[PDB]
């Protein structure tokens, strides 16, 4: 049942912030943010593990993180995420969240502890949903247009797309020590442990014993335990194990990309109203929306404007045809027909008129 | 888009690191020294600066490239197809050739042959660039030489090549001291900046508005030129004239009539004919249209007729039966400027 | 605006708000709205939490 | 701490340089002669101007 991450573990690394200013180390370091999706829905990869307890279950209640160089369990529920108001999360599975979030410029995680205990790291990431269409809308409708857009899906096996895990470095850490006049003592408590001591004796072992070694002070050197039993998935932030670049163990990152179709608002009908080869749209927008026009022969008298407030415009038709396009509806046409009724054959000539309202400057010029 | 691959950093207390060439893409590696990181724990080593650092990185190819993607294609000519409707024996019949006057189609026992096009322009251009459902005109760089920041910034044959070209100055940094970390001047994608700056797409700018498709890309009802059209009819539908009714007493009047884009003109023709039956009808002079083909004709009675005109006073002759009709009067310009349908 | 609540013994919501422009002063050129994991050190004023002034 | 800023791109011309810039925030760009005259100029940018000096 998707269950490769047997042997995985969570991180403990130095988040870029860990609230109030100053930048700490957490178990929800986050290192790799992926939105080239169409439709919004974003990939968050996270350090800690999700939807699996220290037994290897599959239920979703849990998560894994670590502590003090040990695992533990945290219910899933009080993970959230935010960039300017509480968003949407969509996918839980290994260290990868699918969610969609309004527009927002920062992007921080947070979660609750089995310590009680509030853990938040944030990175600054501008989350800008690409415009799809030229209407500008932000709230998909009960009625518009279909148009395709790439987004995700909640699948949980992929294809060929390979991360590496390797054997943690280690962890050195002091506390294990404690000056007994003078007398170092090294605590080991059911591990692997490396000491090296610049002091002179036993100055380097690597031990599983509680140890102690004499005349020499706890400062004068580290030890870390050598833990090399769950691999760690790598990261920026891990240090290497400073043997060579690559180790074995891979797992495949799930919810692959695809495209579909979304929907997209239609935009208000402009009211036209009229005069000689003359148009006067007037045009609601609703909201930021797009507006182009073009003629319809040769040259293009392209034309391309923004609009948010009600803007009375107008055209002036060519010979030859023009079309507009507004919004993500259909675009309409209109080509002149005859300009006026002032012209007319009679006793008073009036032909002049007619020479000039058809073809003008044109049979004109000729008289 | 690329993805930007940088495995743990290789760390390094006492002694010091090397870098080994990789034959990847725009790979760099560099060292520093000095840096005294810290973890949770503590201090990750004792040795305060003879300590050393090795960080390198690489830059690949995105999954979502096999969904998502530009592509960048070189077309230059083009082959035209088009859609006919003939009125024949009194229906409407439904007719699709390519219009390069090379196909021949047969149909209700009639052969049509179309084209080619009397204009060769096209709305397209040599070098074009596709995205899902757009295209536009755009001189893409040539391949192998991306400019980094614009289109082109990284190159790849195909989306399964794993081979791949690109550009993109990755320079490392120093790292932040008392932190275990690796910093990356990675160059930001041109690509999926070139998506925010696209512009108006073709089938905007397309002259003529030519309407633009995918899956295959076609450019699809834009006025240009003309086509040359040859039928070969066979001789059944042909009536010998002894067959078709005669005509006699013909005269013509219009009540009125008003030169429109519609057909804004009728005319009322009186006739007499020896008996019934169908028989054509048309105008010989190009400067006014009239809507219907044929009409059935039973002997002294009379017809209306709805046509199209341009001048102010329409003086005409119309034919039918093998006779010519004068038509004269005197339209009046209606009341709209313009109007949508063509 | 700015906008203070708590709860009271009483088991009630008690909330007060002023109308107060809050505009962090850009430090530096770069108008950064989060502070980086790499980047450069800049002085700035700032508060303490010691309790003896 | 404070950001850095993406180190521009820069292309060449005679006696000229064309820096394509990338703000990722908006970030201030100002250039001056190093002569006795200043030339100043000093711009704030939000999107990737390619500026040429
Ligand atoms: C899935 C769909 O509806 N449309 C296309 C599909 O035809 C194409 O194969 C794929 C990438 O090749 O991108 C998407
Ligand atoms: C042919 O098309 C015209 C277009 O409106 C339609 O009115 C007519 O019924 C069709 N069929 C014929 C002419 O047999």
């Amino acid at each position: 049942n998707f269950n490769v991450y047997k042997a995985t573990r969570p991180y403990l690394a130095h988040c870029p912030d860990c609230g109030e200013g100053h930048s700490c180390h957490s178990p929800i370091a986050l290192e790799r943010i992926r939105n080239e999706a169409t439709d919004g829905t974003l990939k968050i990869q996270v350090s800690l593990q999700i939807g699996i307890k220290t037994d290897d279950s599959h239920d979703w209640t849990k998560l894994r993180y670590m502590d003090s160089h040990t695992p533990a369990d945290a219910e899933r529920a009080g993970l959230l995420v935010r960039t300017s108001a509480p968003c949407t999360i969509t996918g839980t599975m290994g260290h990868f969240i699918l969610a969609r979030c309004p527009k927002g410029e920062t992007l921080t995680v947070g979660f609750t502890d089995s310590r009680k205990i509030s853990h938040t790291c944030t990175h600054p990431f501008h989350h800008e949903p690409p415009v799809i269409g030229r209407e500008r809308f932000h709230s998909r409708p009960q009625h518009g247009k279909e148009l395709p857009c790439s987004t995700y899906v909640q699948s949980t096996a992929a294809t060929a797309e390979e991360i590496e895990v390797h054997m943690p470095p280690d962890t050195p850490d002091r506390t294990l020590m404690t000056q007994q006049s003078g007398n170092v003592k090294i605590t080991v408590n059911g591990q692997t442990v490396r000491y090296k001591c610049n002091c002179g004796g036993s100055n380097e072992g690597l031990t599983t014993t509680d140890k102690v070694i004499n005349n020499c002070k706890i400062d004068q050197c580290h030890a870390a335990v050598t833990n090399h039993k769950n691999w760690q998935y790598n990261s920026p932030l891990v240090p290497r194990n400073a043997e060579l670049g690559d180790r074995k163990g891979k797992i495949h990152i799930p919810f692959p990309l695809a495209n579909v179709t979304c929907r997209v608002p239609k935009a208000r009908n402009p009211t036209v109203t009229y005069g000689k080869n003359q148009v006067t749209m007037l045009l609601y927008p609703d909201h930021p929306t797009l507006l182009s026009y073009r003629n319809m022969g040769q040259e293009p008298n392209y034309h391309e404007e923004w609009v948010t407030h009600k803007k009375e415009v107008t055209l002036t038709v060519p010979t030859e045809g023009l079309e507009v396009t507004w919004g993500n509806n259909e675009p309409y046409k209109y080509w002149p027909q005859m300009s006026t009724n002032g012209t007319a054959h009679g006793h008073p000539h009036e032909i002049i008129l007619y020479y000039y309202e058809l073809y003008p400057t044109m049979t004109v010029v000729i008289v | 888009e690329y993805k930007t691959v940088i495995p743990s950093p290789y760390v390094k207390c006492c002694g010091t690191a090397e870098c080994k060439d990789k034959s990847l893409p725009d790979y760099s590696c560099k060292v520093f020294t000095g840096v005294y990181p810290f973890m949770w724990g503590g201090a990750y080593c004792f040795c305060d600066a003879e300590n050393t650092q090795l960080s390198e990185a690489h830059v690949e190819k995105s999954e979502s490239c096999k969904t998502e993607f530009a592509s960048a294609y070189r077309a230059h000519t083009a082959s035209a197809s088009a859609k006919l409707r003939v009125l024949y024996q009194g229906n409407n019949i439904t007719v699709a050739a390519y219009a390069n006057g090379d196909h021949a189609v047969t149909v209700k026992d009639a052969k049509f042959v179309v084209g080619p096009m009397s204009s060769a322009w096209t709305p397209f251009d040599n070098k074009i660039v596709v995205y899902k459902g757009d295209v536009y005109n755009m001189d893409y760089p040539p391949f192998g030489a991306g400019r980094p920041g614009q289109f082109g910034d990284i190159q790849s044959r195909t989306p399964e090549s794993k081979d791949v070209y690109a550009n993109t100055q990755l320079v490392l940094q120093r790292p932040a001291a008392g932190t275990v970390h690796v910093p990356y001047s990675q160059a930001p994608s041109g690509f999926k900046y070139w998506l925010k700056e696209r512009g108006a797409s073709l089938q905007h700018t397309a002259p003529f508005g030519c309407q633009i498709a995918t899956n295959p890309v076609r450019a699809v009802n834009c006025a240009v030129g003309n086509i040359p059209i040859s039928i070969d009819i066979p001789d059944a539908a042909f009536t010998r004239v002894v067959d078709a009714p005669s005509v006699t007493d013909m005269s013509c009047e219009v009540p009125a009539c008003t030169h429109s884009s519609d057909f804004g003109g009728v005319a009322i023709i009186k006739y007499t004919a020896s008996k019934k039956g169908k028989c054509a009808v048309h105008s010989m002079t190009n400067a006014v249209t009239i809507r219907e083909a044929d009409v059935e004709v039973e002997g002294n009675s009379q017809l209306q007729i709805s046509f199209s005109t341009a001048l102010a006073s329409a003086e005409f002759r119309v034919q039918v039966c093998s006779t010519q009709v004068h038509c004269a009067a005197a339209c009046h310009p209606p009341k709209d400027h313009i109007v949508n349908y063509p």
